[PDB]
């Protein structure tokens, strides 16, 4: 519980051994005293030498930004030194986190990355302990000039935590470079370490073995029209489960990937009542489809319903008739393309039980790179 | 031999207490009579003058 002066103008960039920046820093964004101390680390062997503001002993320093900087996805660097002997934490921002943490060793220099979001007066806010020297502060706001966020595997997650930001239109990848030890002798298979969201995206693993220790990297792709551009992941397992991770982030913009294109088959055998049969469903995958041509052989007078149903899941889950091979022909015509589309389904009515007309469906279609919204 | 931020310095007068932000070269402040400088600390060897101009 503090008091701070915050008359000066914020810069988006701060170097705090210049004084002017760091006259503007302590009369704006910083709560708390500091120290001016000699601070040096090793670069390729050569020793840096400033002088940079200490977080000294006592409660926690924090920086708060409630000012009316330019709309935008931002991404802060702000970087560190620890003077202490022992290491130190710090939670980031991330603008919903308050568990997750980054982990400083002791001696040495660090930067801390956050991510924030400058709209509807959202407020940066940031605690830094004692013994961290800040070097500089660095707000730029990603997406710019063909930037991406790339923050390293220095995330530290015990079950829970969010972070969150906006995505204008486009189509991105999240890339999440991972590590965990899971100190627990279950040996979990279906493993939900959390979700990505607008729509939501589950990111699973196989298997953690008990005992164990792996790496991998979840890698996920969210269409963006641009109707819904918050983006939230959550960390979902446990929080008591004693499987720590540590993680990065990579969010990025992509040109379209087809990720495959498909010649499919199915055959559905019917005796007299509806069946409705589920074909290709991607729904929370981090992908969609786009229909191609489609054909039904073994169609006789005996079949009094065939058709091809697609949805958008995501926005409804009703579906609607793509093609009706009955009304229309047992082929699709060349203008037939289907888009924007997660789920198919063949509806089907005809034979008897007494005599069962079996039907063959073929399907051409792409997979590709994106939830949709 | 260098630029740029240096250290602090501490004044008091009365019952307030100020710390400023020191750089290379010049720093002005504008005082009252009586006020103390009750501290500076410099983060490298340096020259230090202090002077009034009145």
């Amino acid at each position: 519980g503090q008091s701070f002066p915050a008359n000066a103008k914020v810069k988006y960039y701060y170097k705090l051994s210049e004084k002017q920046d760091l006259d503007a820093f302590v009369n704006s964004i910083f709560v708390g005293s500091y120290k001016l101390k000699q601070i040096s680390y090793l670069l390729y062997g050569n020793t840096k030498i400033v002088s940079a503001p200490v977080v000294p002993l006592g409660p926690n320093a924090s920086i708060i930004i409630d000012d009316e900087l330019q709309e935008g996805l931002y991404l802060i660097r702000i970087k560190v030194y620890n003077t202490n002997s022992f290491s130190v934490t710090v939670t980031p921002f991330f603008n919903n986190n308050n568990t997750m943490t980054y982990s400083i060793g002791a001696n040495s220099e660090f930067e801390i990355y956050d991510i924030f979001t400058k709209e509807q007066g959202n407020i940066y806010y940031i605690q830094l302990p004692p013994g961290l020297a800040i070097l500089e502060f660095s707000l730029e706001r990603v997406f710019e000039k063909g930037n991406r966020i790339n923050i390293p595997k220095i995330i530290h997650t015990s079950g829970n935590g969010y972070i969150s930001f906006r995505l204008r239109k486009g189509t991105y990848a999240i890339k999440m470079p991972y590590s965990y030890n899971n100190t627990t002798s279950t040996t979990f298979t279906n493993f939900q370490f959390g979700t990505i969201s607008t729509a939501t995206i589950p990111l699973v693993i196989s298997s953690i073995p008990a005992n164990g220790s792996g790496s991998g990297t979840f890698l996920v792709y969210l269409k963006i029209t641009g109707d819904y551009e918050d983006v939230k992941f959550s960390v979902t397992y446990g929080g008591g489960l004693g499987v720590p991770f540590t993680f990065g982030l990579e969010v990025e913009e992509i040109n379209e990937l087809v990720e495959n294109t498909n010649f499919v088959t199915q055959s559905v055998t019917l005796s007299g009542s509806q069946v409705t049969q589920s074909i290709l469903n991607v729904q929370g995958s981090g992908s969609h489809l786009r229909l191609k041509y489609a054909s039904v052989s073994g169609l006789t007078t005996a079949v009094t319903q065939c058709q091809l149903q697609a949805t958008n899941l995501n926005r409804s889950t009703t579906y609607s008739t793509v093609w009706d091979f009955i009304a229309g022909g047992s082929s699709t015509p060349p203008s037939w393309d289907i888009r924007e589309i997660n789920s198919i389904q063949l509806v089907a009515n005809g034979g008897s039980s007494t005599s069962s007309v079996t039907i063959t469906l073929i399907l051409v279609y792409e997979q590709i790179a994106g939830e949709l919204s | 031999t260098s630029t740029g931020n240096i250290g602090q310095i501490t004044l008091t007068i009365g019952s307030t207490t100020m710390t400023f932000n020191l750089q290379t070269g010049e720093n002005k402040i504008p005082v009252i009579a009586g006020t103390q400088i009750t501290n500076l600390t410099l983060t490298s060897s340096s020259a230090i003058l202090i002077y009034e101009e009145v």
